[PDB]
C-alpha cells in the first residue's frame, strides 16, 4: 500500500536536497493513481504512480519553463492542464498523453516534454509592482479551459487558453498613496456550485435557464461580494457585483479585519468559510434576498484549538460538510455536522434568521488538529496538501517545509 | 503670485497664499517654517521646519482625497528626500471611520470605536505603509500620522 512506502520515495529526497541548494504554497496535486510534485529547481513535475518502487518516477519537463517562482499548482476541471501559479505570473502546462499497459505518459519514458503557455504576461511585465493574489479555473468541465486571475489592482480577469493574453471578461472591483482604506481590496475568491439562473440575469431574454457559477469575492477587511458568471452570456465588463453582503448577526468586534481566505462549500444554500490571519473561521450561510446576506452560524478560533499567519482552506472531495485548514501549526479538519439540517428554501427574512440562531445554539461543528508541524526552532508552513479520494477512506498527504511526506490517517 | 500655483477648489495653505506672496523676498524666494497645505473637509499636510515653496505647482504635486493623500504623482518628477515637499510631514485625514458589516453604516460612536479598538487598527494600517500613527479623533474621524517622506 502506497500509504506505507510513499514517504520513503526518492522524489522527496530529491526535493529535500533541492532546498539546501506571499502566496500559500501547494506544490502537489493528484490525478488518477498518480501524484505530481513540482520541483522548483528543475522547473518540472515529478510523477509517482501510487496504484497498479521507491526509485521510479517520471519527470514532466516544461518546454518553456517559468522564470518566476511557482507557489501553487492547480489541475484544471477537465484534467488536461495544470496552472503554475506564482506571485509574478501564471503559466499553464498541458499534460502529455498516456499509453501502455501501465498508462504511463508517452509509454513510460523517463522524461516527457510538456507544452506551456504564459497567461496575462503583459500585466506582470508592464506594471512591475502588479502581483497575483489568487487564481483558479472556471469550474466548467465542458467548455474550453478558462483561468481566473485576481491581481493586486483589485481586478479579476478571465482568460481562455485559446487567447491567453486577452481577457474574455473583466471584473473591476473598485499604492502611490497613503490610504486608510487599505483593506478595501480583494485577497481571494471562490466559485460556488453549478446553478441554473434565468437568462434575464445577464440582460438577455426568453425566460430560459442557463448555466452559471456564483463567484464569491473576499476583501482584506472581511467584506464579501457576489456575482454570477456565465462565460457565454456574461458581458465582457461585468458590473452586476452584489455587496458587500450584509453580515448577520451584529457582532461586537464587527468580525474584525485581516481576512485572508474564503471557501464556498458545495451545498445549497451556499455556505462560505471566511478565515482570518488570527485564526478565526466564520461559517456563513448565504441567504437569498436582490442582494443576498450572510448569517454567521458560528465561529471557530483555531488559536484555541491548539497565531498570526496566513490560513489556507481546502475542500473535501467526499463530503460537502467537511473542509481542512492549513497553517504554520499544521492541519485542522472541520466538520459542519449541521449542514444537512438546512433546507434549500431558506430565505433572509426575520423568522429565518431567528430559526438559524436557535439552531446554532444546539449545534456545533467538530474541529480536530490532525497534524502538528510545530518545531522545537522557527515554525515553517507546509509546501503541499492533497486529499487522495478513495471511497474506502480518504488519505491525506501533507508535504512539510522540509519535504517530509506525512500521511493521515 | 510669486511662483506658487494653487487653484483647486477647497484647497488652502497656512499661511494663506496671499500671505506667502508677501513673504517672498527681494530675490523671489518663499521660505516658510511650519507650512501646511490642506483641502477643506478632507485633510491636511503639516511640514515642520523650513521649506522652499518657490515656483512649486501645488496643484500638480499635492492631492488630498477621502481617506487618501498623494504628494508627487510619479516618482520621476519627485525630488530627493529632504528637498521640496518630499520630506518629513504630518498627515491628517478626516472622515475616517470603519463600516458596520451588518448595517453597512459608518461607525462614528466613540464608545463603539473603542469597542473594536479602531485606534489599534489605524496603528497597524500606518506601520504597514511606513508611517507612524500619532492619534485618532472620533468626532471627526481625523487620522493623524507622520511620514518620513513621500
Amino acid at each position: 500500500l502506497w500509504q506505507t512506502w510513499l514517504p520513503n520515495h526518492v522524489v522527496f529526497l530529491r526535493l529535500r536536497e533541492g532546498l539546501k541548494n506571499l502566496l500559500t504554497r501547494n506544490v502537489v496535486f493528484g490525478l488518477g493513481g498518480e501524484l505530481f510534485l513540482w520541483d522548483g529547481e528543475d522547473s518540472s513535475f515529478l510523477v509517482v504512480r501510487l496504484r497498479g518502487a521507491l526509485s521510479q518516477y517520471q519527470r514532466l519537463l516544461c518546454i518553456n519553463p517559468p522564470l518566476f517562482e511557482i507557489y501553487q499548482v492547480l489541475l484544471s476541471p477537465t484534467q488536461h492542464h495544470v496552472a503554475l501559479i506564482g506571485i509574478k505570473g501564471l503559466m499553464v502546462l498541458e499534460l502529455p498523453k498516456r499509453w501502455g499497459k501501465n498508462s504511463e505518459f508517452e509509454g513510460g519514458k523517463s522524461t516527457v516534454n510538456c507544452s506551456t503557455t504564459p497567461v496575462a504576461e503583459r500585466f506582470f511585465t508592464s506594471s512591475t509592482s502588479l502581483t497575483l493574489k489568487h487564481a483558479a479555473w472556471y469550474p466548467s468541465e465542458i467548455l474550453d479551459p478558462h483561468v481566473v486571475l485576481l491581481t493586486s489592482d483589485n481586478v479579476i480577469r478571465i482568460y481562455s487558453l485559446r487567447e491567453p493574453q486577452t481577457p474574455t471578461n473583466v471584473i473591476i472591483l473598485s499604492g502611490r498613496a497613503y490610504t486608510a482604506s487599505l483593506g478595501e481590496t480583494a485577497v481571494a475568491f471562490d466559485f460556488g456550485p453549478l446553478a441554473a439562473v434565468p437568462k434575464t440575469l445577464f440582460g438577455q431574454n426568453g425566460k430560459d435557464e442557463v448555466v452559471a457559477y456564483p463567484l464569491y469575492i473576499l476583501y482584506e477587511n472581511g467584506e464579501t461580494f457576489l456575482t454570477y458568471i456565465s462565460l457565454l452570456h456574461s458581458p465582457g465588463n461585468i458590473g452586476k457585483l452584489l455587496g458587500p453582503l450584509p453580515m448577520h448577526p451584529a457582532a461586537e468586534d464587527n468580525y474584525g479585519y485581516d481576512a485572508c481566505a474564503v471557501l464556498c462549500l458545495p451545498c445549497v444554500p451556499n455556505i462560505l468559510v471566511i478565515a482570518t490571519e488570527s485564526g478565526m473561521l466564520y461559517h456563513c450561510v448565504v441567504l437569498e434576498g436582490l442582494i443576498p446576506s450572510l448569517y454567521v452560524f458560528e465561529c471557530v478560533e483555531l488559536e484555541l484549538a491548539l497565531f498570526s499567519c496566513p490560513v489556507k482552506l481546502h475542500r473535501d472531495p467526499k463530503c460537502p460538510s467537511r473542509y481542512h485548514c492549513t497553517h504554520e501549526a499544521g492541519v485542522h479538519s472541520v466538520g459542519l455536522t449541521w449542514i444537512h439540517k438546512l433546507h434549500k428554501f431558506l430565505g433572509s427574512d426575520e423568522e429565518d434568521k431567528d430559526s438559524l440562531q436557535e439552531l446554532s445554539t444546539e449545534q456545533k461543528c467538530f474541529v480536530e488538529h490532525i497534524l502538528c508541524t510545530k518545531p522545537l526552532r522557527q515554525p515553517a508552513p507546509i509546501r503541499g496538501f492533497w486529499i487522495v479520494p478513495d471511497i474506502l477512506g480518504p488519505t491525506m498527504i501533507c508535504i512539510t517545509s522540509t519535504y517530509e511526506c506525512l500521511i493521515w490517517p | 503670485m510669486a511662483g506658487i500655483i494653487l487653484t483647486k477648489v477647497g484647497y488652502y495653505t497656512i499661511p494663506s497664499m496671499d500671505d506667502l506672496a508677501k513673504i517672498t523676498n527681494e530675490k523671489g524666494e518663499c521660505i516658510v517654517s511650519d507650512f501646511t497645505i490642506g483641502r477643506k473637509g478632507y485633510g491636511s499636510i503639516y511640514f515642520e521646519g523650513d521649506v522652499n515653496l518657490t515656483n512649486l505647482n501645488l496643484d500638480d504635486i499635492v492631492h488630498i482625497r477621502r481617506k487618501e493623500v498623494v504628494v508627487y504623482l510619479d516618482d520621476n518628477q519627485k525630488p530627493p528626500v529632504g528637498e521640496g515637499l518630499n520630506r518629513k510631514a504630518e498627515v491628517t485625514l478626516d472622515g475616517v471611520w470603519p463600516t458596520d458589516k451588518t448595517s453597512r453604516c459608518l461607525i462614528k460612536s466613540p464608545d463603539r470605536l473603542a469597542d473594536i479598538n479602531y485606534e489599534g487598527r489605524l496603528e497597524a494600517v500606518s506601520r504597514k505603509q511606513g508611517a507612524q500613527f500619532k492619534e485618532y479623533r472620533p468626532e471627526t474621524g481625523s487620522w493623524v500620522f507622520k511620514v518620513s517622506h513621500f
